[PDB]
RNA sequence: GCUUGAGUCUCGUAGAGGGGGGUAGAAUUCCAGGUGUAGCGGUGAAAUGCGUAGAGAUCUGGAGGAAUACCGGUGGCGAAGGCGGCCCCCUGGACGAAGACUGACGCUCAGGUGCGAAAGCGUGGGGAGCAAACAGGAUUAGAUACCCUGGUAGUCCACGCCGUAAACGAUGUCGACUUGGAGGUUGUGCCCUUGAGGCGUGGCUUCCGGAGCUAACGCGUUAAGUCGACCGCCUGGGGAGUACGGCCGCAAGGUUAAAACUCAAAUGAAUUGACGGGGGCCCGCACAAGCGGUGGAGCAUGUGGUUUAAUUCGAUGCAACG
RNA sequence: GCCCGGAUAGCUCAGUCGGUAGAGCAGGGGAUUGAAAAUCCCCGUGUCCUUGGUUCGAUUCCGAGUCCGGGCACCA
């Protein structure tokens, strides 16, 4: 009931999971999407297909309010970085611009050795 | 990377920063480093770069 | 294999004529005995008249309308594991596999007899009843259901 | 005596060469607080784990440690090992050019002295990420593993020790000769320097390759070609870089280094093929698409069993069983 | 010698207010394999340790016995 009128919409895009958050200007939550949250689980989800459904969900619940423009930030690779995006388009939702958040260092810390098989 | 555009339309422009860092120095970290793997797999990948 | 000819084709009902109904008799023929099929077919669908009272021509394609699919899983051996990724189905497999579900249904469903066994199945298709309309959605509930793949 | 070897002086050039001290930005983790809410994380799936004591996400502030994206290269510097952010201080070597100077002052070098990746050791610091050990979860016939969730030494600093590595170009140092081609990097001379530029002349360095060399692979002016000076080293495989003795070490352990006995080979490159849970391209009812079956049932038939005085002999993966 | 517990399928074990008892393994018959395993399917012939009693009926409840197991045998 307060009628942010457009706020910046985070996507978490990952590739065990991806999900989307249509917080406000300042950054603060206004309504949150997941994958795993979106009826398939275990790993069904990841495809991009499957994550428009879950930012799509956020349209039930930032709808409250009043979005009328928002903006797109992506970060992290993964199958829904572009999904989600599309459907947001699609939803009614506008745009103000779109950009990619991800994390991307000079060399500092030391990734993990992990996978050997 | 910072995309902007009037005229409301889906275009893209997106895969236009795809080339500069994207999903690739992304799971160019992902797993573990490489040390002495790089220096060597660098220096031999170079010589696929001749024909 | 890698032969790629055309389809064969059927000869007509034995009075309406249409292929359509053509491969339908052959999908519920058996034994070779093509005539009991005819018989046993050709008696049923016009058996409606009891059923209703009139030109019971339509009839067949609008049952058939409540038993066409239009998506289908299709396991493949990729990713290590097994996929999925159903796929729709083009009309020329439409119609068929319905007439299967239509028959392949007709059987179990212990009546009088094949003959009219049969024939309340069609007045069930429309009307949605029997396995024949249940596997459509218990087939859908996988494709289209289960787009995360497709 | 001489000057071309070697060296000195001058003036430039490039450089992640070394030692010290600063400093910057990105990211991780953690602490605090705001928003917000039922998931997050992970895998092939999963599960352990973290979440309603409010995570994850998101945003603000703070603490701390390690390493410096892009430039980065077939690049550069170093004797080797090795050495990447920017700045300053102390410092080594290499190279070019006009030259000026010394005058064989040189090459090599057992023993000797010193330098040595990483792991490891001692004292004291530090500790974000990563990670032997260790602990859970999973996989599996089992799984003291690979995978997942954690995680201690350690990795970082100082100072001292240990001296090994596939410490590799598996190729000792120094010098003189011997067809060529394309390229890289750095100095210098010159050319309407009118230009990106063009022609030479030195240093270092890639790739191809001729003669020759080579067992072959291949090396080929940076030689494994043609020669000269000095040094290290080898003499069949196993036993064995082991035992014993010496020396060194805090300890791991290092260095030097056998015999007994045993085998008729061990080995190097290259060839033919076979195979590969290698790659490319193909065909077959091989699969996929469907039609009908076998597997259950009663009966037929054969076989292995079991039995029998005998159950006659044979046939046994696709190629054995109407 | 004393007190406490165990004795159930071939092994190791689980189980019952008293009437017809099981698991993992081994065993056996199919399967799949070229053949073994591993894996898949279907399979328990247990006088429930002995001997007395209660009872209509005892693996079960009561007394005793053997055997095993734990503890104890001390001042002297």
């Amino acid at each position: 009931r307060k009628q942010v009128s457009d706020g910046v919409a985070h996507i978490h895009a990952s590739f065990n999971n991806t999900i989307v958050t249509i917080t406000d200007r300042q950054g603060n939550a206004l309504g949150w999407a997941t994958a795993g949250g979106s009826g398939f689980r275990g790993s069904r989800k990841s495809t991009p297909f499957a994550a428009q459904v879950a930012a799509e969900r956020c349209a039930d619940a930032v709808k409250e309010y009043g979005i009328k423009n928002l903006e797109v930030m992506v970060k992290g690779p993964g199958p829904g970085r572009e999904s989600t995006i599309r459907a947001l388009n699609a939803a009614g939702f506008r745009i103000t611009n779109i950009t990619d958040v991800t994390p991307i260092p000079h060399n500092g810390c030391r990734p993990p050795k992990k996978r050997r098989v | 990377i910072k995309v902007r555009e009037n005229e409301p339309f889906d275009v893209a422009l997106r895969r236009f920063k795809r080339s500069c860092e994207k999903a690739g120095v992304l799971a160019e970290v992902r797993r573990r480093e490489f040390y002495e793997k790089p220096t060597t797999e660098r220096k031999r990948a170079k010589a696929s770069a001749v024909k | 294999r890698r032969r790629v000819i055309g389809q064969r084709k059927i000869l007509p009902d034995p009075k309406f004529g249409s292929e359509l109904l053509a491969k339908f008799v052959n999908i519920l023929m058996v034994d070779g005995k093509k005539s009991t099929a005819e018989s046993i077919v050709y008696s049923a669908l016009e058996t409606l008249a009891q059923r209703s009272g009139k030109s019971e021509l339509e009839a067949f394609e609008v049952a058939l309308e409540n038993v066409r699919p239009t998506v289908e899983v299709k396991s493949r051996r990729v990713g290590g594991s097994t996929y999925q990724v159903p796929v729709e189905v083009r009309p020329v497999r439409r119609n068929a596999l319905a007439m299967r579900w239509i028959v392949e249904a007709a059987r179990k469903r212990g009546d009088k007899s094949m003959a009219l066994r049969l024939a309340n199945e069609l007045s069930d298709a429309a009307e949605n009843k029997g396995t024949a309309v249940k596997k459509r959605e218990d087939v859908h509930r996988m494709a289209e259901a289960n787009k995360a793949f497709a």
